RNA sequence: UGGUGGCGAUAGCGAAGAGGUCACACCCGUUCCCAUACCGAACACGGAAGUUAAGCUCUUCAGCGCCGAUGGUAGUCGGGGGUUUCCCCCUGUGAGAGUAGGACGCCGCCAA
RNA sequence: UGGGGCGGUCGCCUCCUAAAAGGUAACGGAGGCGCCCAAAGGUUCCCUCAGAAUGGUUGGAAAUCAUUCGCAGAGUGUAAAGGCACAAGGGAGCUUGACUGCGAGACCUACAAGUCGAGCAGGGACGAAAGUCGGGCUUAGUGAUCCGGUGGUUCCGCAUGGAAGGGCCAUCGCUCAACGGAUAAAAGCUACCCCGGGGAUAACAGGCUUAUCUCCCCCAAGAGUCCACAUCGACGGGGAGGUU
């Protein structure tokens, strides 16, 4: 049968909005890229991001349509 | 129907390519070329804001040569670009391949610009 | 402006965000009475918890 | 008229008409240079024979496409009322969808 | 599957149930992994489709050149895919899967126990300016402790000098697979058995449900020379009652 055959969760989603950031911290947690690093940030091995700079989050549209950064410290 | 397909495109393709990594966007600007039939073309450009703060082409006279471009004139608008981008040239610039091999007058005016710090 | 409040009805069996609206506007007894000066966070207030509260403006 | 940029096609994608003068390039090539993977096709390299015939600038056109209301409506928020499977009433909210339309872009920099 | 027996099942990944943050149960639905090999993976350049889609000796009639078109089929998959279109899908150089470490942060909130991707700095490297050397989005499993081996030892060594013995740093070896791992150990048989507790199996005894089960209507094809409804009754529908 199927029984249980199941696995743990991820908690994978954002982490950080609005607020004032350190060096380092994680902002959001995605398997592909649905989100990309707009400005100064960059990703882990397993689709992270980065502050790399210690500011404030800013969430903003690529400016192409259906695709976002939405990562902006300071 | 074979058709044609555009050069120009090509180029675009390939400095979009080039201009992906590249920044030349801040104080040590970038400096890009345009090979073309007529000459050879040298500017800056600033990002941020947008502007050239220094250039120099080859159909500016000031001096000419029989070819005006190709293989010879490449050097010899390489120096005088140089020279241009010294006496108002401050810190290094980025090189653009633009889209065109390094080999050839790219490479000529490069060694140039060297001189003229890059 | 301003501006009564009274308890009309008690707060057993109410959820509790209704109950903490209500403690914090001052009151804690049926048939209180309170005043306050009138702005929009107070009529949002009222507005949250309506049906336990009658309004009347001195 | 190039180079170099920016914003969601209202940029697109066409269709037509103009010029090609510059330009940008076709284009003559291939000396040299890169060739080519294989193959002057590119790829460099050499000039300029002929150029616009394209390409380069326009000029229109919603033909497409794009964008897009108002206005309802579905749904839902908190209070109620009943045959309380469900329904109703009041309080807020409010889609999708279609549609009126808009729209054949603009905005730079350095040249010229 | 217990009135009672008659079974799979445990560890890890991905998707629904899950109520537009995150978490969420049931013997609730669907699929898997105990790996790799090897093509590897650095880097610098070069790209372009793909299913169809013009013509087509002969296969591929079409490896066939040429029409036409979407960033498209493909992207070890083991596994669905779920997210990812350069989602790094297609070809060209000497490195490859380095050594010291580490700021935060996410989990956990169990300090736990274990995890996870971290900039950055120093020694020395490939390829080319910059990457990267810290392999290729998330399963292999890093199953600890504990044992044995293989190397190094600025360490200690019972009065002294040694030695036998140990410490410390790297390492290779258990389906400990009931995978947070009682001790290397382990079928029964006992209406001959014995002790302590439990509210139930007893057997609705009563209780709930009415699947059923009984019983009755509504509709009427037809049958009945004939003729629905003298006697009926297909066919559906919808109910009662408490025996089973």
């Amino acid at each position: 049968k199927n029984g249980r055959d199941s696995e743990a969760k991820r908690l994978g989603a954002k982490r950080a909005d609005g607020q004032f950031v350190t060096g380092g911290s994680i902002l959001y947690r995605q398997r592909g890229t649905k989100i990309y690093p707009g400005e100064n940030v960059g990703r882990g091995g397993d689709d992270t991001l980065f502050a790399k700079i210690d500011g404030t989050v800013k969430f903003e549209r690529f400016g192409r349509d259906r695709k976002k950064v939405s990562v902006y410290p300071v | 129907m074979i058709t044609k397909t555009s050069k120009n495109a090509a180029r675009l393709k390939r400095h979009a390519r080039v201009r992906a990594k590249l920044s030349g966007t801040a104080e040590r600007p970038r400096l890009n070329v345009f090979r073309s039939n007529k000459h050879i073309y040298a500017q800056i450009i600033d990002d941020v804001n947008g502007v050239t703060l220094a250039s120099a082409s080859t159909l500016d006279k000031d001096l000419n040569v029989e070819s005006t471009g190709d293989t010879s004139a490449a050097t010899k608008v390489g120096e005088l670009v140089a020279k241009r981008a010294a006496e108002k040239g401050i810190s290094d610039v980025v090189f653009d391949r633009g889209g065109y091999l390094y080999h050839g007058r790219v490479k000529a005016l490069a060694d140039a610009a060297r001189e003229a710090g890059l | 402006a301003k501006l009564e409040i009274t308890l009309k009805r008690s707060v057993i069996g109410r959820p509790e965000d209704q109950r903490v609206t209500v403690r914090t506007l001052g009151l804690k007894k049926t048939n209180q009475t309170v005043v306050h000066e009138d702005n929009a966070a107070i009529r949002g207030m009222i507005n949250k918890v309506s049906h336990l509260v009658s309004v009347k403006e001195q």
